[PDB]
């Protein structure tokens, strides 16, 4: 059974790797440096871009919400 | 082990045949053909006086079984508990068997019906309904036993030995009969289920559907001689007629639980009688003259006014009552179970309806052929 | 080296739960498939093996795959809680076999017959007749309680490939204490 | 089908990637596998071209 | 006549009214709709047999036959 758990970990490592690769190729550059203006609750924030345009984000995105602060 | 089944080999018709026949299987590490005979040998006609021996034998066999069905275990420990007849430990004992097989197999309900079976005789109400609800909530993701239902229904049939379990019993009594289909029980077992059901149906407060009166394989097929009046009375309610000679003729029988509710039952028949008439109505003449309703139910005109008042109150009609003319205009939203002749009749009307719908379609397509485009 | 897709049919019926074989039948099948699946991939690295449960239904738990991890992993939670149906098992194994991703591999099937098979003798032979026409070699190995070397089963292997056929063996394992060693000695290295 | 006709039957989306619409965006592993799996279902067509949107820019390259 | 889709689910119930249990496929109402993007493609895709949305007397009557 130890081998079976190892097989599950090995599969998880490839999928974790595959998800990581898709996120890695979608991180890319350049980033528009914006300024989070607030956080409406109803996981979605109201970014006010540095280009002087505001853009509500349905999903805050590739970050942990709790980390993001007004 | 082998000696124990040798010493307690007695108590079974064909001592060597009853026990040592299966002993050959256990030696070759198999555990299926034993129990069925064990259940069969516990189903074998006996007082089960070897229960203590069989208990130990089952306990011994079950102690190092680790394969036999907990249904037989319960079916044998219940046969045990029905044979040890010691409810004090039965709850305690059935619980330990339950805990000893704690996988998803639904043996606790049977133990709950074992607490059912023995706590439905000792402390039969306080938490038994919980002993049901826990089963009902748990009894999901797997409708394969069909006994989890029955004992609750039976315990609700035992709980049918309570105030507010008649319609719940009839609704559940019908439910159970579907789960187990074949005879697979004495004609007495089946005919008993039909009688307590019909007697419940005629008594149930919230049930006047009576759909399975003729379509239920058991109640319809069974009970052709033994108190067949029920099928007549049950067939009576689908007709609503006065029939009060029968209700009296069946009153000679089933004196208990029917005389005590003749006032309720008479009200029920009166109630269905209205639905019967407005069904028999020619549809267009959906109105019902006060006299016709009062004559069918032999109820005086002063109370046909209130009879419709009820029947329309529960939800068995969606009409309106007139008094200047006293014709109760009728509009139905409460359908009834059907019959071959009823359906044959219902289809013959529908053939006419499609004939008219076809005719008017032709009279439009032909007329507007140029414009039809 | 012989390019072949091994569509192993592992039993999971209820009788598969009584361990006439020391620890249990299932481990015997679970140990047995461990060697047959590993035996095939070792023989040829371009091979592929899948498994079909045969009790209560014909589930296709793992389609025809080369990677042996999936077959081994899927073996777990095989939960022997059904009734064998060998009449259909071979067909579904063959019909799934017909979907061989590569069209070159020879055909070789391993059936784990561990329960009494309730199949008309006429039906089994007709199934064998269909196999002969389509050139599939299937090996039958019996476990646990069963009418020893069932006449219906034995007729199956004989008509499977006779008249100096490949010899798709009806390897009968000695009931009682015995590992896949019998299953690995004869059938696994020569089918 | 011939010189005077280029027939396109099915299209399969190549996953959006940070590169954009460029040669690099064509993931050889995604395309080789997807083609392989569409061949079993009964669509053994050949890669006849590529398409990319142009959010409002027009129909130009 | 129309509606080339029929949608079914899986339910396993005791059939309340005292009848054997079984698998059966219950029915779920089906309706064919279009999101914006496909709608634009579809509307052009026909572009030769589409009926006028106004209806007019000719098409309204045909709606009744």
């Amino acid at each position: 059974e130890v081998l079976r758990v190892t097989h599950e970990l090995q599969a998880m490592k490839d999928k974790i790797k595959e998800n990581s690769e898709k996120i890695k190729v979608n991180k890319t550059l350049p980033y528009l440096v914006s300024n989070v203006i607030e956080l409406l609750d109803v996981k979605c924030a109201v970014i006010k871009t540095s280009t002087r345009q505001t853009y509500f984000l349905p999903v805050i995105g590739l970050v942990d919400a709790e980390k993001l602060k007004p | 082990v082998p000696g124990f089944l040798q010493q307690s080999q007695n108590s079974g018709p064909g001592q060597p045949a009853v026990w040592h026949r299966l002993e050959e299987l256990y030696t070759k590490k198999l555990w299926h053909q034993l129990t069925l005979q064990v259940l069969d040998f516990v189903q074998d006609p006996c007082f089960a006086q070897g229960d203590g021996l069989i208990k130990l034998y089952e306990n011994f066999i079950s102690e190092f079984e680790h394969r036999v069905n907990p249904l037989s275990l319960v079916e044998i420990i219940l046969h045990v508990v029905r044979q040890m007849t010691d409810p004090n430990v039965a709850l305690t004992f059935l619980e330990k068997t339950r805990e000893k097989v704690k996988s998803s197999d639904e043996a606790v309900i049977l133990c709950k019906t074992a607490i059912g079976a023995l706590k439905l005789n000792i402390g039969d109400l306080q938490v038994t309904k919980e002993t049901i609800e826990d089963v009902e909530e748990m009894l999901n993701n797997l409708p394969g036993v069909t006994s989890v239902h029955s004992r609750f229904y039976d315990l609700s049939s035992k709980y049918y030995q309570t105030i507010g379990n008649h319609a719940s019993y009839y609704k559940d009594a019908l439910r159970f009969l579907g789960c187990v289909d074949i005879k697979d029980l004495p004609v007495s077992e089946q005919q008993e289920r039909a009688f307590t059901l019909g007697l419940a149906g005629l008594l149930g407060e919230g049930v006047f559907n009576f759909g399975e009166l003729l379509m239920h394989p058991v109640l319809e097929s069974l009970r052709n001689t033994d108190r067949q009046w029920l099928i007549d009375t049950l067939y009576a309610f689908n007709s609503g007629n006065v029939e009060r000679f029968q209700t009296l003729k069946t009153a000679w029988g089933q004196q208990p639980d029917l005389a005590a509710n003749e006032a309720q039952l008479l009200r029920k028949i009166q109630l269905l009688c209205l639905m019967e008439m407005t069904f028999t109505r020619p549809a267009n003449h959906r109105q019902l003259t006060f006299e016709e309703i009062a004559k069918s139910a032999k109820i005086t005109v002063n109370e046909v006014e209130l009879l419709v008042m009820k029947a329309l109150s529960v939800g068995l009609v969606k009409g309106s009552i007139d008094e200047v003319d006293k014709r109760v205009h009728m509009t139905w939203v409460q359908p009834r179970v059907l019959d071959l002749q009823q359906i044959k009749g219902m289809k013959d009307r529908l053939e006419f309806w499609c004939t008219d719908v076809k005719s008017m379609e032709m009279l439009v397509e032909h007329q507007a052929h140029d414009i039809l485009t | 080296m012989v390019l072949e897709s091994t569509m192993v049919c592992v039993d999971n019926s209820e009788y598969m739960r009584n361990g006439d074989f020391l620890p249990t039948r299932l481990q015997a099948q679970q140990d047995a498939v461990n060697i047959v699946c590993h035996s095939k991939t070792r023989s040829n690295p371009e091979n592929n093996v899948g498994l079909i449960t045969l009790a209560n239904d014909c589930e296709v738990l793992t389609t025809l795959t080369p990677d042996t991890g999936r077959i081994l992993s899927k073996l777990h939670t095989v939960q022997p809680k059904g009734k064998i149906t060998f009449c259909t098992g071979i067909r579904v194994a063959h019909l799934a076999l017909k979907h061989r991703q590569g069209k070159n591999h020879k055909m070789r099937i391993i059936a784990f017959v561990g329960s009494p098979v309730e199949d008309n003798e006429k039906d089994l032979v007709k199934l064998a007749k269909r196999l002969k026409k389509e050139k599939v070699n299937v090996d039958i190995i019996n476990f646990g309680e069963e009418e020893v070397n069932t006449e219906k089963l034995t007729a199956f292997v004989n008509t499977l490939n006779g008249k100096d056929g490949t010899g798709s063996h009806l390897v009968t394992v000695p009931p009682g204490p015995s590992l896949a060693d019998a299953l690995i000695s004869s059938p696994i290295l020569a089918g | 089908v011939d010189d005077y006709t280029v027939r396109v039957i099915d299209v399969f989306a190549m996953p959006q990637s940070g590169t954009g619409v460029s040669v690099e965006a064509v993931d050889p592993v995604f395309q080789a596998k997807m083609l392989d799996m569409l061949k079993q279902t009964g669509r053994p067509e050949m890669v006849v071209g590529w398409y990319h949107s142009h959010p409002g820019f027009g129909c130009w390259l | 006549l129309g509606l080339p889709t029929e949608a079914y689910i899986s339910v396993e119930e005791v059939h309340d009214d005292g009848t054997p249990t079984s698998k059966t496929f219950e029915h779920v109402t089906s309706e064919i709709g279009a999101e914006e993007a496909e709608e634009v493609g579809v509307e052009h895709l026909l572009r030769d047999i589409k009926d006028t949305t106004v209806g007019t007397l000719s098409q309204r009557i045909t709606n009744q036959v």
